RNA sequence: GUCCAAAUACUUGACACAUGCUAAUCGAACGUUUAAUUUUGGCUCUUAAUUAAAAGUGGUGUACAGGUGAGUAUAAUAUUUUUUCGCUUAACUUAAAGUGAAGGCAAAUCCUUCAUAUUGCAAAAGGAUAUCUAUAUCCGCUUUAAGAGGAUGAGAAAAGUUUCAGAGAUAGGUAGUUGUUAAGGUCAUGGCUUAACAAGCCAAUAAUUCUCUUAGUCGAAGCUGAAAAGGCUGAUCGACCACAUUGGGAAUGAAAAAAUCC
RNA sequence: GAGUGCGUGCAAUAAGUUUGCUUUUCUGUUAUAAGUAAGUAGACAUAUAGGUUUAGAUGUUAUAAUAGGAUCCUUCGUAUG
């Protein structure tokens, strides 16, 4: 029942995935000692073998849960990954006499887009080209006219917790107005000596 | 379908007597009788009241006994209307006004409602036509330049 | 906005729930509009039957419940699921297959 | 809606949700008036033939 | 955002004049905050500036503004602009206006259509393309937007003529090429280029500005100079690659261009009536300044596409020039002895030099 | 004085407070900057971009929840029952129509204004995602007709109800105040509003006003009695009122109903 | 003799604020005036050109009338004496 879903290009291994959700779930890579133990393992083994908070285990769970499902991130749908490292190109189509399609493909690095075949030509969800040669979409690193790569950055995925600016709405006046005094105090301090 | 008929209902019908008359026009303070309930004591006392009845034809004076009826709202202070008079004091009834009927009294009401409508609705077309002319005139200035200034320009291409 | 919610109430480690018509801004257990039920969460059991299943006991009006759906009324993701296994409204969420 | 009146299938996935979400408040209110309306009546019958 | 516009070149004392004028009550007005840009052209306020006059914190020594008649003592732009134009003679000259355009579009000075076409071409007949291609890069802060047709195609006139001044050689036409694409891909791409003015142009072309036969032919021109040079394998895998674009091109322009229609027919006839469409055309003597090497690419194109062994290409691109040829020599006899017209055609397509 | 569960736990100084937390959220509203990454141009400098973080502008929410009992002495345009009603541009349900043009700030779904919207007055805002070898969706915005809700209008009419602290003093109070005629306003009613007349109206045993002492109010909510329209309390529970160091004030908004603001 | 978070008279008074034989100012229409700055129209001509020229129909500027909203003054007004 506790189904295991196969590894994808994008993730092949368990470091890469508790990488890119993010969390500080990186130390507890060498907690799990294969891929099936990640998806396998219960909330009660999660918890002996050290993985706290409970926020970060439930959070895990969930990514868990949200992986057999095929909600992946974004770039979870890739194929021509290599080290960790993908690349985008444009494909332009022909929709009329006086129009262009562009469509953001993954393609290997050294082959070119018109060579590769449709089997083999993936369009990544998420990712847009602007204007002829822009490609728009998160964590898309230009590397020449019409092509971009993703790197796998740590938490990629990863639902940012809510911080506070200068200790929240209600004490931010406050919290200024002593640093304005400290500083102040060491600018002062400065002139003295 | 315009105009807004009165109730027209009948309410209860007390008896009383004419306290002050005279002081102002159509109008009379009768005294009826009332009685409330002490609930610590569970005794009832006497709780006379003393209302500002409707006197249309000043046909009331100070001791005469009248029956009245409650639910004509003739002002801010009367809720009360004459219904007829039970005893005379002083003269004979035959020597007063007559009273008018609740029927005559209402028909006023929907008489002088119904009136006032037909003045809006005469001064709400008289203020919309007095104004759509004063409107239609901006036309007439404003539509002369352009047929002055664009007939000029068509002059110049046949 | 009204609401078709629950209020807890009951002892601890011993909940109790009640169906409830409040209007979103307010106390969870402050006095509704209408009491359209109970909900208990811990599911019992016959007890002159041995076969080990269990059942929760639920109380709905659901001709009340009708009728404050219909007018848009928004029940929470607890009461959605309830009215959704009685058939009033659509399984808001539902088992992947895949 | 005009849409629905029309015999014409959902256009997208949200508009196949609202036409079922609608089509539950309509059944809804309907057994909830009439179901509401006969406790009405059957309670005001009883009260009026146990004072009679 | 960007530095303060400021002239400090000025080879003519006129020029300086007409900037000058334009800079201290047309362009720096524009930087002042909103309420006090409403006071210097109050009437009410004329002796309070007088005594405590606004100033502006400007690269280091401050100006001033008093109070300014908005009716007398503003100039008239459109004419200061020409001014200023027509004393431009040198490179440090014409480097204004990259910050006298900006001005404008700070200002809101709606400019005359025409005023872009005519700056291309006083700008790109004294070797200074660079700058028009630099602000027509940075149309966000100059405003020089490629709205319309005449200006399109006069920009792309005077790049081709750069490569063809010197023989058309590999350095340059590589360049040239690279300009034609920037220019294209900003007209599809590039929002800013797009206005109403526009819209009602291509409506009446029924081609977009990326899309029209008269601007494709330019860069099927050099791509047609590039495989005639060769046709060390370093450099043949740009000929091996430049025939793929060649072919390309060449196939795109045949299906937009429709067959045995000239320039003058190319586009509906409701194009060439109103002056500020598509009217430039008419005259014989701008006619043959955009249908010299327009002309002379189908000739070479058909000439190497026919190597190859396409014989559709080849009597497709024959068909136009020989529509284009036609209609061409017509305005040779009917435009004027000595015009600008009569001279780059004899010198292109003629050959006579 | 052995163990366990549940339920209660500053009743006094509304005394003063170290420290961490109780209101934040949306990048599918908006650009600013800083970093790397890729492109221009001129020969590190300089253009145009992508991306990620950090501060912000905006939208909604802080009008809910939670806390306290200092002040506060009541009959009031307060409240039930029946008949008759009215208003509601935010949000929640159902549907319809319209979603265009400029300027200001660095930019905007922020501000200012405009065109159109059954007659004539009177609106709006755009963003995002797919398909093809321009089209159609998604989330909004504006207007309109309804349902629900509502803290809604002084709603109105008829008949009723509300044990109003304790002590002392005060005989006048009311001036659109009371009534009539006329007119407007209102769904309707009412000096609600105005003009012109009349001198009334409430009260007489304190109507009205004043000083002092004390107090958050109420409920089988708690305790108590055999019981009384019982008595006491006014913790935990629910409803109502007031307050947020004290005092003096206004606006925004559908509505102050803020631990906001001056 | 000491204290006052009490009431009240006069003076004074921040935020705020009634009224107008106040003081500036912005906006809206209405009627004019101008066409030089802008902006919108038309006429003629020029050609490596895009100049000359008239015009107010929308709109800009200015005056006047008129409606309304913000300022100043006036009145009231915590602290304070
Ligand atoms: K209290
Ligand atoms: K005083
Ligand atoms: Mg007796
Ligand atoms: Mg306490
Ligand atoms: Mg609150
Ligand atoms: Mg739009
Ligand atoms: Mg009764
Ligand atoms: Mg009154
Ligand atoms: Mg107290
Ligand atoms: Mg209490
Ligand atoms: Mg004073
Ligand atoms: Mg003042
Ligand atoms: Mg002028
Ligand atoms: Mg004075
Ligand atoms: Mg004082």
């Amino acid at each position: 029942l506790p189904l295991i879903p196969k590894p994808t290009p994008f993730v092949p291994d368990v470091p890469t995935f508790l990488t890119l959700i993010g969390r500080d779930l990186k130390q507890h890579a060498d907690k799990f000692p294969t891929w099936e133990a990640l998806f396998t393992l219960t909330t009660d083994q999660l918890r002996e073998l050290g993985v706290e908070p409970p926020r970060a285990r439930r959070y895990l769970l969930r990514w868990r849960q949200r992986f057999r499902e095929g909600k992946f991130g974004i770039g979870g749908d890739l194929k021509h990954v290599e080290n960790g490292v993908a690349y985008l190109k444009i494909h332009e189509k022909e929709a009329s006499p006086t129009r262009t399609s562009r469509r953001v493909v993954n393609v290997p690095a050294n082959q070119h887009v018109e060579e590769v075949s449709e089997g083999e030509r993936v369009k990544v969800k998420g990712y847009k080209v602007k204007g002829v040669s822009t490609i728009v979409g998160p964590y898309a690193l230009p590397v020449q006219k019409g092509v971009a790569k993703l790197a796998v950055t740590e938490g990629m995925w990863e639902d940012k917790r809510g911080h506070k600016v200068d200790g929240g709405e209600r004490r931010r006046a406050e919290v200024r107005f002593k640093r304005g005094v400290a500083e102040r105090k060491a600018l002062r301090e400065k002139m003295g000596f | 379908a315009a105009a807004t008929k009165v109730s027209r209902k009948m309410f209860r019908e007390l008896h009383g007597v004419v306290v002050t008359s005279g002081l102002i026009d159509k109008t009379v303070k009768v005294r009826v009788g009332g009685q409330k309930f002490n609930k610590f004591l569970q005794k009832h006392f006497d709780d006379p009241k003393q209302y500002l009845v409707h006197d249309p034809n000043n046909s009331l004076r100070a001791g005469d006994v009248v029956a009245i009826m409650p639910g004509f709202i003739t002002s801010k202070s009367k809720r009360h209307v004459v219904k007829h008079i039970i005893a005379p004091a002083g003269t004979p009834i035959e020597e007063r006004p007559p009273i008018p009927s609740l029927d005559e009294l209402w028909d006023a009401k929907d008489a002088a409602k119904a009136a006032k409508k037909e003045r809006k609705v005469l001064r709400e077309k008289m203020q919309a036509a007095e104004e759509a002319i004063e409107l239609a005139e901006r036309m007439a200035r404003h539509a002369v330049r352009e047929i002055a200034m664009r007939e000029k320009i068509i002059s110049l291409q046949k | 906005v009204l609401k078709l919610r629950l209020a807890r109430f009951g002892r601890t480690n011993a909940p109790f729930y009640n169906i409830v018509v409040a209007h979103a801004r307010t106390a969870r257990n402050s006095k509704p509009l209408e009491v359209i039920g109970t909900y208990d969460p811990v599911p019992k059991k016959d007890t002159y039957d041995t076969t080990g299943k269990l059942h929760k006991d639920i109380k709905l009006d659901v001709t009340r419940a009708k009728y404050w759906i219909g007018v848009g009324a928004q029940p929470t993701d607890t009461v959605w699921r309830l009215l959704s296994l009685v058939g009033i409204l659509d399984p808001k969420y539902k088992k992947p297959q895949p | 809606s005009a849409a629905e009146l029309a015999g014409l299938p959902p256009k997208s996935k949200q508009e196949s949700w609202r036409r079922k979400m609608a089509e539950a408040r309509r059944q809804s209110l309907e057994a909830g008036l009439q179901g509401l309306w006969q406790r009405k009546v059957k309670r005001d019958q009883k009260q009026a033939k146990e004072s009679k | 955002t960007y530095p303060v516009v400021s002239f400090n070149k000025t080879s003519s004392p006129e020029l300086k004049e007409a900037l000058e004028t334009l800079r201290e009550k047309v362009i720096l007005p524009t930087y002042l905050p909103p309420e006090l840009r409403q006071k210097i052209f109050n009437k009410k306020y004329e002796k309070e500036l007088a005594h405590d006059p606004v100033t502006i914190q400007i690269d280091g020594q401050p100006q001033r503004f008093s109070y300014i008649n908005m009716l007398t003592d503003m100039p008239n732009t459109p004419k200061n602009i020409r001014a200023a134009l027509l004393s431009m003679k040198n490179g440090g000259d014409f480097a204004n206006l990259s910050g006298l355009l900006e001005g404008m579009h700070r200002a809101n000075r709606k400019l005359p259509y025409w005023l872009s076409a005519q700056i291309v071409r006083k700008a790109c007949k004294a070797g200074h393309l660079q700058l028009i291609l630099n602000m027509v890069r940075d149309v966000k802060r100059t405003g020089f937007t490629l709205e319309r047709h005449e200006t399109v195609n006069e920009l792309l006139f005077w790049i081709q003529r750069f490569a063809w001044k010197s023989d058309y050689s590999e350095p340059e036409t590589r360049k040239a090429l690279r300009e034609v694409q920037e220019i294209l891909d900003a007209l599809e791409g590039d929002e800013r280029h797009m206005s109403k003015d526009r819209k009602r142009q291509q409506a009446l072309t029924r081609f977009p500005y990326h899309r029209d036969p008269q601007f494709l032919a330019a860069r099927l021109n050099l791509t047609a100079e590039l495989a005639a040079r060769r046709a060390t394998s370093e450099q043949q895998l740009n000929s091996a690659n430049d025939v793929k674009n060649l072919v390309k091109y060449a196939e795109q322009l045949v299906r937009l261009w429709p067959a045995d229609k000239a320039l003058l027919d190319m586009y509906t006839d409701e194009a060439y009536v109103a002056r500020v469409d598509l009217r430039y055309l008419i005259k014989p003597q701008v006619h043959l300044r955009y249908a010299s090497f327009t002309l002379q690419a189908l000739k070479n194109a058909a000439k190497i596409v026919g190597q190859l062994g396409h014989g559709p290409l080849a009597a497709q691109l024959i068909n136009r020039a020989a529509a284009v040829e036609a209609e061409s020599q017509l305005a040779y006899a009917k435009v004027d002895d000595g015009m600008a017209g009569q001279k780059i055609y004899e010198m292109v397509v003629g050959g006579k030099k």
